[PDB]
Protein backbone atom coordinates (compact mmCIF):
# COMPACT_ATOMS: atom_id res chain seq x y z
CA UNK A 1 0.00 0.00 0.00
CA UNK A 2 1.83 2.88 -1.40
CA UNK A 3 1.10 6.37 -0.65
CA UNK A 4 3.08 7.70 -3.67
CA UNK A 5 1.45 5.71 -5.75
CA UNK A 6 -2.45 6.58 -4.60
CA UNK A 7 -1.36 10.40 -5.01
CA UNK A 8 -0.06 10.04 -8.69
CA UNK A 9 -3.04 7.84 -9.57
CA UNK A 10 -5.28 10.98 -8.54
CA UNK A 11 -2.77 12.64 -10.57
CA UNK A 12 -3.31 10.70 -13.57
CA UNK A 13 -7.15 10.11 -13.05
CA UNK A 14 -7.43 14.19 -13.08
CA UNK A 15 -5.64 14.61 -16.54
CA UNK A 16 -7.82 12.24 -18.13
CA UNK A 17 -10.91 13.63 -16.33
CA UNK A 18 -11.98 10.55 -14.25
CA UNK A 19 -13.13 12.68 -10.77
CA UNK A 20 -14.26 9.38 -9.64
CA UNK A 21 -11.05 7.54 -9.32
CA UNK A 22 -9.17 10.59 -8.67
CA UNK A 23 -11.55 10.71 -5.48
CA UNK A 24 -11.77 7.36 -4.86
CA UNK A 25 -7.40 7.82 -4.95
CA UNK A 26 -7.47 10.29 -2.63
CA UNK A 27 -9.97 9.38 -0.05
CA UNK A 28 -7.98 6.33 -0.10
CA UNK A 29 -4.98 8.74 0.78
CA UNK A 30 -6.71 10.25 3.22
CA UNK A 31 -7.42 7.60 5.00
CA UNK A 32 -3.87 6.34 5.96
CA UNK A 33 -4.14 8.97 8.63
CA UNK A 34 -1.60 11.09 7.99
CA UNK A 35 -1.95 14.56 7.08
CA UNK A 36 -2.35 15.92 3.51
CA UNK A 37 0.61 17.89 1.65
CA UNK A 38 -0.58 21.54 -0.34
CA UNK A 39 -0.80 19.57 -3.24
CA UNK A 40 -2.37 17.01 -1.87
CA UNK A 41 -5.29 19.05 -0.38
CA UNK A 42 -5.62 20.26 -3.73
CA UNK A 43 -6.18 17.35 -5.36
CA UNK A 44 -8.35 16.11 -3.02
CA UNK A 45 -10.76 19.07 -3.34
CA UNK A 46 -10.57 19.76 -7.57
CA UNK A 47 -11.92 15.64 -7.31
CA UNK A 48 -14.48 16.30 -5.12
CA UNK A 49 -15.63 19.34 -6.36
CA UNK A 50 -15.72 17.65 -9.82
CA UNK A 51 -17.70 14.72 -8.66
CA UNK A 52 -20.73 17.27 -6.74
CA UNK A 53 -20.19 19.47 -9.09
CA UNK A 54 -21.38 17.30 -11.99
CA UNK A 55 -24.57 16.25 -9.67
CA UNK A 56 -24.91 20.07 -8.83
CA UNK A 57 -25.42 21.35 -12.72
CA UNK A 58 -27.59 18.17 -13.28
CA UNK A 59 -29.76 19.16 -10.17
CA UNK A 60 -30.28 22.84 -11.93
CA UNK A 61 -30.89 21.87 -15.21
CA UNK A 62 -33.65 19.39 -14.18
CA UNK A 63 -35.04 21.50 -11.11
CA UNK A 64 -35.42 24.19 -14.29
CA UNK A 65 -37.35 21.51 -16.44
CA UNK A 66 -39.59 20.76 -13.64
CA UNK A 67 -40.55 24.58 -13.23
CA UNK A 68 -41.65 24.71 -16.77
CA UNK A 69 -43.13 20.98 -17.15
CA UNK A 70 -45.07 21.20 -13.63
CA UNK A 71 -46.77 24.58 -14.69
CA UNK A 72 -47.46 23.15 -18.21
CA UNK A 73 -49.66 20.47 -15.96
CA UNK A 74 -49.00 16.99 -17.26
CA UNK A 75 -48.72 14.73 -14.61
CA UNK A 76 -46.94 11.66 -15.90
CA UNK A 77 -44.44 13.59 -17.19
CA UNK A 78 -44.42 15.83 -14.16
CA UNK A 79 -43.47 12.00 -11.89
CA UNK A 80 -41.13 11.36 -13.95
CA UNK A 81 -38.83 14.16 -13.83
CA UNK A 82 -39.08 15.25 -10.15
CA UNK A 83 -38.43 11.11 -9.82
CA UNK A 84 -35.26 11.73 -12.00
CA UNK A 85 -34.52 15.10 -9.49
CA UNK A 86 -34.64 12.77 -6.89
CA UNK A 87 -31.95 10.16 -7.66
CA UNK A 88 -29.48 13.53 -8.63
CA UNK A 89 -30.73 14.55 -5.42
CA UNK A 90 -29.64 11.30 -3.48
CA UNK A 91 -26.49 10.73 -5.48
CA UNK A 92 -25.11 14.47 -4.67
CA UNK A 93 -26.27 13.75 -1.30
CA UNK A 94 -24.18 10.82 -0.90
CA UNK A 95 -21.21 12.24 -2.09
CA UNK A 96 -21.49 15.34 0.44
CA UNK A 97 -21.90 12.60 3.11
CA UNK A 98 -18.33 11.30 1.91
CA UNK A 99 -16.32 14.39 2.16
CA UNK A 100 -18.07 15.75 5.53
CA UNK A 101 -17.51 12.24 6.75
CA UNK A 102 -13.44 12.45 5.65
CA UNK A 103 -13.31 16.20 6.97
CA UNK A 104 -14.91 14.98 10.68
CA UNK A 105 -13.20 11.89 11.09
CA UNK A 106 -9.63 12.87 9.46
CA UNK A 107 -8.34 15.74 8.14
CA UNK A 108 -9.94 18.44 10.80
CA UNK A 109 -9.43 16.16 13.25
CA UNK A 110 -5.73 15.82 12.69
CA UNK A 111 -4.50 19.66 12.24
CA UNK A 112 -2.11 20.57 15.28
CA UNK A 113 -3.08 23.85 16.62
CA UNK A 114 -0.63 25.35 14.70
CA UNK A 115 -1.79 24.38 10.92
CA UNK A 116 -4.05 27.41 10.42
CA UNK A 117 -3.79 27.14 6.80
CA UNK A 118 -5.22 23.81 6.82
CA UNK A 119 -8.00 24.09 9.47
CA UNK A 120 -9.36 27.15 7.43
CA UNK A 121 -9.19 25.03 4.11
CA UNK A 122 -10.89 21.85 5.62
CA UNK A 123 -13.59 24.01 7.74
CA UNK A 124 -14.19 25.72 4.58
CA UNK A 125 -14.75 22.73 2.95
CA UNK A 126 -16.69 21.50 5.32
CA UNK A 127 -19.13 24.92 5.25
CA UNK A 128 -19.15 24.14 1.44
CA UNK A 129 -20.41 20.55 1.50
CA UNK A 130 -22.98 21.86 3.84
CA UNK A 131 -24.04 24.88 1.84
CA UNK A 132 -24.62 21.98 -1.45
CA UNK A 133 -26.99 20.03 1.04
CA UNK A 134 -28.59 23.12 2.06
CA UNK A 135 -28.92 24.13 -1.75
CA UNK A 136 -31.76 21.24 -2.18
CA UNK A 137 -32.85 21.06 1.03
CA UNK A 138 -36.42 21.71 2.42
CA UNK A 139 -38.05 22.10 5.70
CA UNK A 140 -35.68 20.91 8.88
CA UNK A 141 -33.96 18.94 6.91
CA UNK A 142 -32.52 22.66 5.26
CA UNK A 143 -32.36 24.20 8.89
CA UNK A 144 -29.54 21.61 10.00
CA UNK A 145 -28.20 21.99 7.50
CA UNK A 146 -27.81 25.48 6.63
CA UNK A 147 -26.66 25.81 10.68
CA UNK A 148 -24.09 23.02 9.78
CA UNK A 149 -22.77 25.40 6.95
CA UNK A 150 -22.56 28.72 9.12
CA UNK A 151 -21.12 27.00 12.16
CA UNK A 152 -18.48 25.86 9.75
CA UNK A 153 -17.86 29.03 7.72
CA UNK A 154 -18.14 31.04 10.83
CA UNK A 155 -15.00 29.30 12.75
CA UNK A 156 -12.81 28.95 9.61
CA UNK A 157 -13.53 33.25 9.50
CA UNK A 158 -12.42 33.67 13.34
CA UNK A 159 -8.96 31.66 12.40
CA UNK A 160 -8.56 33.05 8.99
CA UNK A 161 -8.87 36.78 10.59
CA UNK A 162 -6.97 35.89 13.95
CA UNK A 163 -3.89 34.19 12.04
CA UNK A 164 -3.95 34.94 7.76
CA UNK A 165 -2.95 38.16 6.21
CA UNK A 166 -5.70 39.74 3.94
CA UNK A 167 -4.35 38.60 1.08
CA UNK A 168 -3.98 35.25 1.75
CA UNK A 169 -5.42 33.12 -1.18
CA UNK A 170 -7.64 30.74 1.36
CA UNK A 171 -8.40 33.72 3.54
CA UNK A 172 -10.25 35.38 0.20
CA UNK A 173 -11.67 32.39 -1.14
CA UNK A 174 -13.40 32.20 2.30
CA UNK A 175 -14.57 35.69 2.57
CA UNK A 176 -16.03 34.71 -1.49
CA UNK A 177 -18.09 31.21 -0.34
CA UNK A 178 -19.21 32.59 2.97
CA UNK A 179 -20.80 35.62 1.51
CA UNK A 180 -22.04 33.85 -1.65
CA UNK A 181 -24.02 31.61 1.44
CA UNK A 182 -24.80 34.95 3.32
CA UNK A 183 -26.43 35.63 -0.04
CA UNK A 184 -28.23 32.75 -1.92
CA UNK A 185 -28.60 30.12 1.50
CA UNK A 186 -29.48 32.64 4.33
CA UNK A 187 -30.91 35.74 1.83
CA UNK A 188 -29.18 37.97 3.88
CA UNK A 189 -27.57 40.50 1.02
CA UNK A 190 -26.69 43.19 3.12
CA UNK A 191 -24.52 40.58 5.35
CA UNK A 192 -23.35 39.45 2.22
CA UNK A 193 -22.33 42.49 0.59
CA UNK A 194 -20.99 43.68 4.14
CA UNK A 195 -18.52 40.38 3.90
CA UNK A 196 -17.21 40.42 0.22
CA UNK A 197 -16.23 44.23 0.51
CA UNK A 198 -14.86 44.36 3.96
CA UNK A 199 -12.43 41.10 2.76
CA UNK A 200 -11.67 43.02 -0.87
CA UNK A 201 -11.04 46.74 0.82
CA UNK A 202 -8.57 44.73 3.82
CA UNK A 203 -6.84 42.72 0.71
CA UNK A 204 -6.32 46.19 -0.95
CA UNK A 205 -5.09 47.85 2.20
CA UNK A 206 -1.73 45.39 2.48
CA UNK A 207 -1.95 45.35 -1.47
CA UNK A 208 1.95 45.42 -0.69
CA UNK A 209 1.77 41.90 1.47
CA UNK A 210 1.59 39.78 -2.23
CA UNK A 211 4.58 37.40 -2.75
CA UNK A 212 4.68 36.41 -6.27
CA UNK A 213 3.77 33.03 -5.77
CA UNK A 214 0.46 34.37 -4.53
CA UNK A 215 -0.06 37.67 -6.61
CA UNK A 216 -1.89 35.86 -9.40
CA UNK A 217 -4.06 33.51 -7.21
CA UNK A 218 -5.24 36.37 -4.43
CA UNK A 219 -5.49 39.15 -7.81
CA UNK A 220 -8.31 36.50 -8.96
CA UNK A 221 -10.38 36.33 -5.73
CA UNK A 222 -10.33 39.48 -5.49
CA UNK A 223 -11.81 39.77 -8.85
CA UNK A 224 -14.51 37.38 -8.21
CA UNK A 225 -15.29 38.97 -4.56
CA UNK A 226 -15.61 42.48 -7.05
CA UNK A 227 -18.06 40.68 -9.54
CA UNK A 228 -20.02 39.37 -7.15
CA UNK A 229 -20.36 42.86 -5.71
CA UNK A 230 -21.51 44.32 -8.54
CA UNK A 231 -24.15 41.74 -9.28
CA UNK A 232 -25.41 42.13 -5.68
CA UNK A 233 -25.29 45.77 -6.10
CA UNK B 1 -25.70 33.81 -10.70
CA UNK B 2 -23.35 34.98 -7.82
CA UNK B 3 -19.75 32.72 -8.36
CA UNK B 4 -17.85 30.54 -5.66
CA UNK B 5 -14.35 29.50 -5.97
CA UNK B 6 -14.00 27.86 -8.50
CA UNK C 1 -42.64 2.19 -17.47
CA UNK C 2 -44.19 3.06 -21.18
CA UNK C 3 -42.05 3.56 -24.32
CA UNK C 4 -42.97 6.89 -24.04
CA UNK C 5 -41.52 7.71 -20.37
CA UNK C 6 -38.19 5.79 -21.39
CA UNK C 7 -37.93 8.61 -24.33
CA UNK C 8 -38.78 11.31 -22.11
CA UNK C 9 -35.67 10.22 -19.67
CA UNK C 10 -33.65 10.06 -22.07
CA UNK C 11 -34.27 14.00 -23.46
CA UNK C 12 -33.48 14.40 -19.66
CA UNK C 13 -30.80 12.66 -19.20
CA UNK C 14 -29.50 14.64 -22.06
CA UNK C 15 -29.65 18.20 -20.45
CA UNK C 16 -28.86 17.32 -17.57
CA UNK C 17 -25.53 15.53 -19.67
CA UNK C 18 -26.11 12.10 -17.75
CA UNK C 19 -25.21 9.97 -20.84
CA UNK C 20 -24.89 6.27 -18.87
CA UNK C 21 -28.63 7.22 -17.84
CA UNK C 22 -29.27 8.28 -21.62
CA UNK C 23 -27.53 5.20 -22.82
CA UNK C 24 -29.57 2.55 -20.32
CA UNK C 25 -33.09 4.50 -20.96
CA UNK C 26 -32.42 3.90 -25.03
CA UNK C 27 -31.45 0.51 -24.51
CA UNK C 28 -34.85 0.04 -23.07
CA UNK C 29 -36.61 1.17 -25.91
CA UNK C 30 -34.55 -0.75 -28.49
CA UNK C 31 -35.12 -3.58 -25.79
CA UNK C 32 -38.76 -3.46 -26.77
CA UNK C 33 -37.82 -5.07 -30.03
CA UNK C 34 -40.03 -2.51 -32.37
CA UNK C 35 -38.61 0.21 -34.78
CA UNK C 36 -36.85 3.47 -33.83
CA UNK C 37 -38.23 6.55 -34.92
CA UNK C 38 -35.79 9.16 -36.28
CA UNK C 39 -35.78 11.25 -32.85
CA UNK C 40 -35.15 8.15 -31.23
CA UNK C 41 -32.10 7.06 -33.32
CA UNK C 42 -30.69 9.95 -32.89
CA UNK C 43 -31.07 9.95 -28.87
CA UNK C 44 -29.57 6.41 -28.89
CA UNK C 45 -26.78 7.59 -31.15
CA UNK C 46 -26.07 10.89 -28.96
CA UNK C 47 -26.18 8.65 -25.85
CA UNK C 48 -23.54 5.85 -26.21
CA UNK C 49 -21.69 8.38 -28.75
CA UNK C 50 -20.97 10.51 -25.34
CA UNK C 51 -20.61 7.70 -23.10
CA UNK C 52 -17.49 6.09 -25.70
CA UNK C 53 -16.19 9.30 -26.30
CA UNK C 54 -15.75 10.02 -23.13
CA UNK C 55 -13.62 6.53 -22.44
CA UNK C 56 -11.57 7.20 -26.21
CA UNK C 57 -10.72 10.76 -25.02
CA UNK C 58 -9.50 9.32 -21.43
CA UNK C 59 -7.53 6.95 -23.51
CA UNK C 60 -5.32 9.15 -25.63
CA UNK C 61 -4.88 11.44 -22.69
CA UNK C 62 -3.34 8.11 -21.21
CA UNK C 63 -1.90 6.86 -24.04
CA UNK C 64 0.17 9.83 -24.85
CA UNK C 65 1.18 10.16 -20.86
CA UNK C 66 2.69 6.83 -21.32
CA UNK C 67 4.19 6.83 -24.48
CA UNK C 68 6.33 10.19 -22.75
CA UNK C 69 6.92 8.35 -19.00
CA UNK C 70 7.45 5.36 -21.07
CA UNK C 71 10.45 7.37 -22.67
CA UNK C 72 11.24 8.43 -19.13
CA UNK C 73 12.29 4.59 -17.67
CA UNK C 74 10.20 4.39 -14.19
CA UNK C 75 9.08 1.03 -13.94
CA UNK C 76 6.53 1.41 -11.20
CA UNK C 77 5.15 4.46 -13.13
CA UNK C 78 5.39 2.75 -16.06
CA UNK C 79 3.51 -0.52 -14.68
CA UNK C 80 0.84 1.78 -13.18
CA UNK C 81 -0.24 3.91 -16.12
CA UNK C 82 -0.31 0.92 -17.81
CA UNK C 83 -2.87 -0.61 -15.94
CA UNK C 84 -4.99 2.10 -15.91
CA UNK C 85 -4.98 2.55 -20.25
CA UNK C 86 -6.10 -1.17 -19.46
CA UNK C 87 -9.13 -0.38 -17.17
CA UNK C 88 -10.34 2.22 -19.28
CA UNK C 89 -9.60 0.38 -22.45
CA UNK C 90 -11.77 -3.02 -20.95
CA UNK C 91 -14.20 -0.09 -20.12
CA UNK C 92 -14.59 0.84 -23.77
CA UNK C 93 -15.03 -2.19 -25.24
CA UNK C 94 -18.25 -3.19 -23.16
CA UNK C 95 -19.81 0.13 -24.07
CA UNK C 96 -18.81 -0.66 -28.12
CA UNK C 97 -19.77 -4.53 -27.21
CA UNK C 98 -22.93 -3.27 -26.21
CA UNK C 99 -23.99 -0.94 -28.48
CA UNK C 100 -23.16 -3.83 -31.27
CA UNK C 101 -24.85 -6.51 -29.42
CA UNK C 102 -28.36 -3.81 -29.92
CA UNK C 103 -27.68 -3.04 -33.62
CA UNK C 104 -27.02 -6.92 -34.61
CA UNK C 105 -30.21 -8.12 -32.20
CA UNK C 106 -32.41 -5.82 -32.58
CA UNK C 107 -31.93 -2.53 -34.80
CA UNK C 108 -30.04 -3.81 -38.03
CA UNK C 109 -32.29 -7.42 -37.83
CA UNK C 110 -35.71 -5.22 -37.55
CA UNK C 111 -34.88 -3.28 -40.81
CA UNK C 112 -37.59 -3.96 -43.48
CA UNK C 113 -36.48 -3.65 -47.18
CA UNK C 114 -37.47 -0.51 -47.69
CA UNK C 115 -36.07 1.28 -44.38
CA UNK C 116 -32.94 2.30 -46.22
CA UNK C 117 -32.04 5.12 -44.51
CA UNK C 118 -32.26 3.05 -41.48
CA UNK C 119 -30.42 0.67 -42.49
CA UNK C 120 -27.40 2.68 -43.19
CA UNK C 121 -27.86 4.68 -39.84
CA UNK C 122 -27.06 1.36 -38.32
CA UNK C 123 -24.41 -0.08 -40.15
CA UNK C 124 -22.79 3.35 -40.19
CA UNK C 125 -22.58 2.91 -36.14
CA UNK C 126 -21.85 -0.51 -36.23
CA UNK C 127 -19.35 0.71 -38.37
CA UNK C 128 -18.29 3.20 -36.13
CA UNK C 129 -17.77 1.00 -33.13
CA UNK C 130 -15.71 -1.46 -34.07
CA UNK C 131 -13.62 1.07 -35.80
CA UNK C 132 -13.69 2.41 -31.93
CA UNK C 133 -12.32 -0.81 -30.99
CA UNK C 134 -9.78 -1.04 -33.88
CA UNK C 135 -8.24 2.26 -32.21
CA UNK C 136 -7.36 0.35 -29.49
CA UNK C 137 -6.67 -3.16 -30.63
CA UNK C 138 -3.37 -4.33 -31.51
CA UNK C 139 -2.35 -7.88 -33.16
CA UNK C 140 -5.17 -10.36 -34.60
CA UNK C 141 -7.48 -8.68 -32.35
CA UNK C 142 -6.98 -5.41 -34.39
CA UNK C 143 -7.37 -7.28 -37.75
CA UNK C 144 -10.59 -9.01 -37.03
CA UNK C 145 -12.32 -5.74 -36.05
CA UNK C 146 -11.17 -3.90 -38.48
CA UNK C 147 -12.52 -6.48 -41.26
CA UNK C 148 -15.92 -6.29 -39.06
CA UNK C 149 -15.84 -2.29 -39.42
CA UNK C 150 -15.03 -2.47 -43.43
CA UNK C 151 -17.71 -5.05 -43.97
CA UNK C 152 -20.34 -2.48 -42.31
CA UNK C 153 -19.11 0.51 -44.02
CA UNK C 154 -19.12 -1.19 -47.36
CA UNK C 155 -22.58 -2.68 -47.23
CA UNK C 156 -23.62 0.70 -46.11
CA UNK C 157 -22.14 2.62 -48.64
CA UNK C 158 -23.57 0.20 -51.16
CA UNK C 159 -26.88 0.81 -49.99
CA UNK C 160 -26.59 4.54 -49.65
CA UNK C 161 -25.32 4.96 -53.08
CA UNK C 162 -28.37 2.92 -54.28
CA UNK C 163 -30.84 4.41 -52.54
CA UNK C 164 -29.73 7.81 -51.23
CA UNK C 165 -29.27 11.30 -52.68
CA UNK C 166 -25.75 12.61 -52.48
CA UNK C 167 -27.27 15.70 -50.30
CA UNK C 168 -28.59 12.97 -47.90
CA UNK C 169 -27.21 14.00 -44.27
CA UNK C 170 -26.89 9.96 -43.33
CA UNK C 171 -25.16 9.67 -46.66
CA UNK C 172 -22.60 12.37 -46.04
CA UNK C 173 -22.44 11.36 -42.60
CA UNK C 174 -20.93 7.67 -43.69
CA UNK C 175 -18.83 9.05 -46.61
CA UNK C 176 -16.89 11.19 -44.12
CA UNK C 177 -16.73 8.51 -41.36
CA UNK C 178 -15.63 5.68 -43.62
CA UNK C 179 -13.02 8.40 -45.46
CA UNK C 180 -11.94 8.51 -41.47
CA UNK C 181 -11.28 4.93 -41.42
CA UNK C 182 -9.73 4.59 -44.33
CA UNK C 183 -7.01 7.61 -43.55
CA UNK C 184 -6.28 6.84 -39.77
CA UNK C 185 -7.66 1.98 -39.42
CA UNK C 186 -6.01 1.20 -42.85
CA UNK C 187 -3.68 3.99 -43.56
CA UNK C 188 -4.78 4.42 -47.16
CA UNK C 189 -4.83 7.93 -47.71
CA UNK C 190 -5.51 7.86 -51.41
CA UNK C 191 -8.52 6.02 -50.78
CA UNK C 192 -9.61 8.50 -48.10
CA UNK C 193 -9.00 11.17 -50.03
CA UNK C 194 -11.49 9.95 -53.79
CA UNK C 195 -13.99 8.88 -51.11
CA UNK C 196 -14.37 12.18 -49.77
CA UNK C 197 -13.98 14.49 -52.88
CA UNK C 198 -16.48 11.76 -54.55
CA UNK C 199 -19.25 12.34 -51.64
CA UNK C 200 -18.44 16.45 -51.83
CA UNK C 201 -18.52 16.81 -55.59
CA UNK C 202 -21.14 14.43 -55.84
CA UNK C 203 -23.19 16.68 -53.30
CA UNK C 204 -22.40 19.92 -54.87
CA UNK C 205 -23.57 18.37 -58.33
CA UNK C 206 -26.96 17.82 -57.15
CA UNK C 207 -26.99 20.58 -54.92
CA UNK C 208 -30.56 21.35 -55.65
CA UNK C 209 -31.78 18.68 -54.26
CA UNK C 210 -31.42 20.17 -50.54
CA UNK C 211 -34.91 19.81 -48.64
CA UNK C 212 -35.59 22.72 -46.31
CA UNK C 213 -35.61 20.16 -43.76
CA UNK C 214 -32.09 18.87 -43.75
CA UNK C 215 -29.88 21.20 -45.89
CA UNK C 216 -28.65 22.07 -41.95
CA UNK C 217 -27.12 18.66 -41.38
CA UNK C 218 -25.89 18.39 -45.08
CA UNK C 219 -24.08 21.62 -44.99
CA UNK C 220 -22.17 21.05 -42.30
CA UNK C 221 -21.09 17.50 -42.71
CA UNK C 222 -19.88 18.92 -46.47
CA UNK C 223 -17.48 21.57 -44.71
CA UNK C 224 -15.81 18.93 -42.45
CA UNK C 225 -15.59 16.51 -45.68
CA UNK C 226 -13.61 19.38 -47.02
CA UNK C 227 -11.88 20.58 -43.79
CA UNK C 228 -10.72 16.63 -44.01
CA UNK C 229 -9.60 17.36 -47.20
CA UNK C 230 -7.51 20.21 -46.90
CA UNK C 231 -5.49 18.37 -43.87
CA UNK C 232 -4.63 15.48 -45.91
CA UNK C 233 -3.21 17.08 -48.83
CA UNK D 1 -6.39 15.23 -36.51
CA UNK D 2 -9.36 13.99 -38.87
CA UNK D 3 -12.98 14.82 -37.74
CA UNK D 4 -15.66 12.32 -37.71
CA UNK D 5 -18.78 13.47 -37.44
CA UNK D 6 -20.00 14.97 -34.32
Amino acid sequence: VDREQLVQKARLAEQAERYDDMAAAMKNVTELNEPLSNEERNLLSVAYKNVVGARRSSWRVISSIEQKTSADGNEKKIEMVRAYREKIEKELEAVCQDVLSLLDNYLIKNCSETQYESKVFYLKMKGDYYRYLAEVATGEKRATVVESSEKAYSEAHEISKEHMQPTHPIRLGLALNYSVFYYEIQNAPEQACHLAKTAFDDAIAELDTLNEDSYKDSTLIMQLLRDNLTLWT
Amino acid sequence: RAISLP
